[PDB]
RNA sequence: GCGGGGUUGAGCAGCCUGGUAGCUCGUCGGGCUGAAAACCCGAAGAUCGUCGGUUCAAAUCCGGCCCCCGCAACCA
RNA sequence: UUCUUCUAA
RNA sequence: ACGACCAGGGCUACACACGUGCUACAAUGGCGCAUACAAAGAGAAGCGACCUCGCGAGAGCAAGCGGACCUCAUAAAGUGCGUCGUAGUCCGGAUUGGAGUCUGCAACUCGACUCCAUGAAGUCGGAAUCGCUAGUAAUCGUGGAUCAGAAUGCCACGGUG
RNA sequence: UCCUCCUAAAGAGUAACGGAGGAGCACGAAGGUUGGCUAAUCCUGGUCGGACAUCAGGAGGUUAGUGCAAUGGCAUAAGCC
């Protein structure tokens, strides 16, 4: 699951939530009642802007006819 | 509702402050934990705060509030909406 | 065949046909015919007019169709404007008398709006 | 007015519940006995009563005495 | 001509006094009464209008001219010229005889009666009103009719101002307030 | 440069010479199950790429228009 | 006649 | 202080979903009058007759009773007669307004009940699914426990069957 | 191929692979005559009625209408019954 979080100070609060997150619990998919140790993972990556619609300039070119 | 033969109910420590706030002559908010007290005609016009489990919300008392108790103007469940 | 603003039908028995007025039920229509002297199981057809012309005054003793709706809508707007708990019940659409709102409030809430 | 298209217009008697005897030119035909009219309506009597504002402090000093 | 007899003797001298007219011809007089049932739900067939036009002819004794659509609107699903409503202009005699039966019988028999308005004189003296149910007339038996018709009475007079048409209907004791 | 199309969450009919929004997949909620599939039941969902205009009225008719599927850009 | 699966203490 | 004390609140919230129930969707039924038959319980700070007041919930006086005596207690379904005659109805009772009573320092949140007015959905319910083998299922009443008050729950009890 | 304006230079005509649009009909009444008739849009009021049906009132002065394109016309109406 990938969510965009629009808000103020989003990455300032959640940048320390990366990496693994481990449960030790009795699962809901366990019939024997034994306790399993599972893990998840969270990526918190800051929303950079767009790359940029490329603006070419005919001074950084060399045209061969 | 209460029986007619008992009359309306009000708390003494409020009734000791209704009598005080009449004779004092002020528009001061008096904060009150008695939600269960019937409003009297000498209480009209007083901004008073009824407790609602968390805070004290000031209530202006009008003419048409006499038969009603104080707690009807201080909501306790701060519900907003599911969506 | 027409009392106090509405048209009472002509085939029913006496108190039963009277209850079509917004303001009388089975008990008050027994009290309307208690002062009009009419038996409560005669039809509205084959009556006498002087019975009926006094019968309209008995209904006019009380509060009825246009007036009873005007007082009730005034007493609702009395609660709507006080900002009391019951007025907040009426204008959210929730049940007033203190019922279960976790389940079975279908009369004040109507048909179900599914979660989208 | 043409002789065929316009319906029947027979002057009748308009009786009432309060004793109003009036003679209208009408298209009913049969005898007319009314219910309310301009004579005895609760407009000049009871429109002031049927508002029913009601007193709140005035209701309060009924239900006890001190 | 009962109210027209009643107009020509008391009401004529009355409006000379309470407006101070120069001449006798300056008095506001009523010209016609229009009875309209614009029934836009008669697009299915003529029959719902054919049963309604016969109802309004029983209200006051004229066969009503079926009015048609002036232009076309597809927002109301009518082309130009659909039979859409019926009107009756009562002039001369039959105006007053309806104007007596309306002000005495059919108007006080209206349910939740709280009088008429004084704000409905269309800017220039011609008072208009509208009734909800056709069964306020004693022409209309409740068992015999089946659809709740309703019409709107339009009174057209020769009043220039707004108060002069008010004082004209106040001479006939018209139920305002 | 000439043709075909842009339609609920998705994919397509219906486009008809203009008055009337369909299906499938999916989604939601039940049922069966110990549970999950598959199945079964009951639901809903559209401003017809877009913008002007023509008629009473436009997904439609038209005109420009945005994306693309193509087709063709040749003889020396 | 048809009918699949049950991961890791 | 994750210990202790008091006030007010919450455990009663509400787009939704599920389970267990109650009352209905009526005529083998409703309503009105009359009339017939239970069982098993409970009762002292109590059950409370009788009588009066009140439309009623109740109130007042106040016996009798620590109970095979007295009291809650009237059983209801049924029966007999009468009307309603297939309708959103004299079905249904939600909801809502006013008015009360009772309990309790105290009924706003948040009590039950009564009166008057009001009269939603519902005309027997899809996929499916549950109980039951004889005094049973079905159906109608009664009481107790809990409790100042406050059951459509539970635990009991009999009638028809 | 036909139709209308512009190009077209105040008679007529006038070109281009110049700018723009339409037609391959319709109608037994949409024709003839006689007799009447005056629109569009906005405003104020009025039962369901709502920006918009239908009814009055006034402003308004062809902004409408013309079986269809555009142009020229049309109230003595060629418009509407
Ligand atoms: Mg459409
Ligand atoms: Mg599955
Ligand atoms: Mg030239
Ligand atoms: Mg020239
Ligand atoms: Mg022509
Ligand atoms: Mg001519
Ligand atoms: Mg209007
Ligand atoms: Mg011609
Ligand atoms: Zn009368």
């Amino acid at each position: 699951i990938i969510a965009k979080i629009s808000g103020d100070g989003v990455y300032g609060r959640l940048k320390f939530e990366s990496g693994g997150h481990r449960v030790q619990r009795v699962p809901a998919t366990e019939s024997q009642g034994r306790i399993h140790t599972s893990a998840c993972t969270v990526a918190v990556m800051p929303e950079l802007p767009d790359a940029e619609l490329p603006d070419i300039n005919p001074a950084d070119l060399r045209i061969d006819t | 509702p209460r029986s007619l033969k008992k009359g309306p109910f009000i708390d003494l420590h409020l009734l000791k402050k209704v009598e005080k706030a009449v004779e004092s002559g002020d528009k001061k908010p008096l904060r009150t934990w008695s939600r269960r007290s019937t409003i009297f005609p000498n209480m009209i016009g007083l901004t008073i705060a009824v407790h609602n489990g968390r805070q004290h919300v000031p209530v202006f008392v009008t003419d048409e509030m006499v038969g009603h108790k104080l707690g009807e103007f201080a909501p306790t469940r701060t519900y907003r909406g599911h969506a | 065949a027409r009392i106090a603003g509405i048209n009472i039908p002509d085939h029913k028995h006496a108190v039963i046909a009277l209850t079509s007025i917004y303001g009388v039920g089975k008990t008050r229509s027994k009290a309307i015919l208690a002062a009009a002297g009419i038996a409560e199981d005669v039809k509205i057809s084959e009556l006498s007019e002087g019975q009926i012309d006094t019968l309209r005054d008995e209904v006019a003793k009380f509060v009825v169709e246009g007036d009873l709706r005007r007082e009730i809508s005034m007493s609702i707007k009395r609660l709507m404007d006080l900002g009391c708990y019951r007025g907040l019940r009426h204008r959210r659409g929730l049940p007033v008398r203190g019922q279960r709102t976790k389940t079975n409030a279908r009369t004040r809430k109507g048909p179900r709006k599914p979660i989208k | 007015m043409k002789k065929d298209i316009h319906p029947k217009y027979e002057e009748i008697t308009a009786s009432c519940s309060c004793g109003n005897v009036m003679k209208i030119r009408s298209t009913v035909g049969h005898d007319l006995n009314l219910d309310v009219c301009s004579k005895c309506h609760p407009f000049f009597t009871g429109k002031q009563r049927d508002v029913a504002t009601g007193g709140r402090v005035d209701r309060f000093n009924k239900r006890f005495n001190i | 001509a009962k109210l027209h007899d009643y107009y020509k003797d008391e009401v004529v001298k009355k409006l000379m006094t309470e407006f101070n007219y120069n001449s006798v011809m300056q008095v506001p007089r009523v010209e016609k009464i229009t009875l309209n049932m614009g029934v836009g739900e008669a697009i299915a067939d003529k029959k719902l209008l054919d049963n309604a036009a016969a109802d309004l002819a029983a209200i006051s004794g004229q066969k009503p001219l079926i009015t048609k659509a002036r232009k076309s609107v597809a927002g109301f699903k009518i082309r130009q010229g659909y039979p859409i409503g019926c009107k009756v202009t009562l002039r001369g005699e039959r105006m007053w005889e309806f104007f007596e039966r309306l002000i005495t019988i059919a108007v006080p028999r209206i349910r939740d009666f709280r009088g008429l308005s004084a704000k409905s004189f269309d800017g220039r003296g011609n008072y208009s009103m509208g009734v909800r149910e056709q069964i306020i007339f004693p022409e209309i038996d409740y068992d015999k009719v089946d659809r709740v018709r309703g019409l709107d009475i339009t009174i057209t007079t020769t009043a220039k101002s707004d108060e002069e048409g008010r004082a004209l209907l106040a001479a006939f004791d018209f139920p305002f307030r």
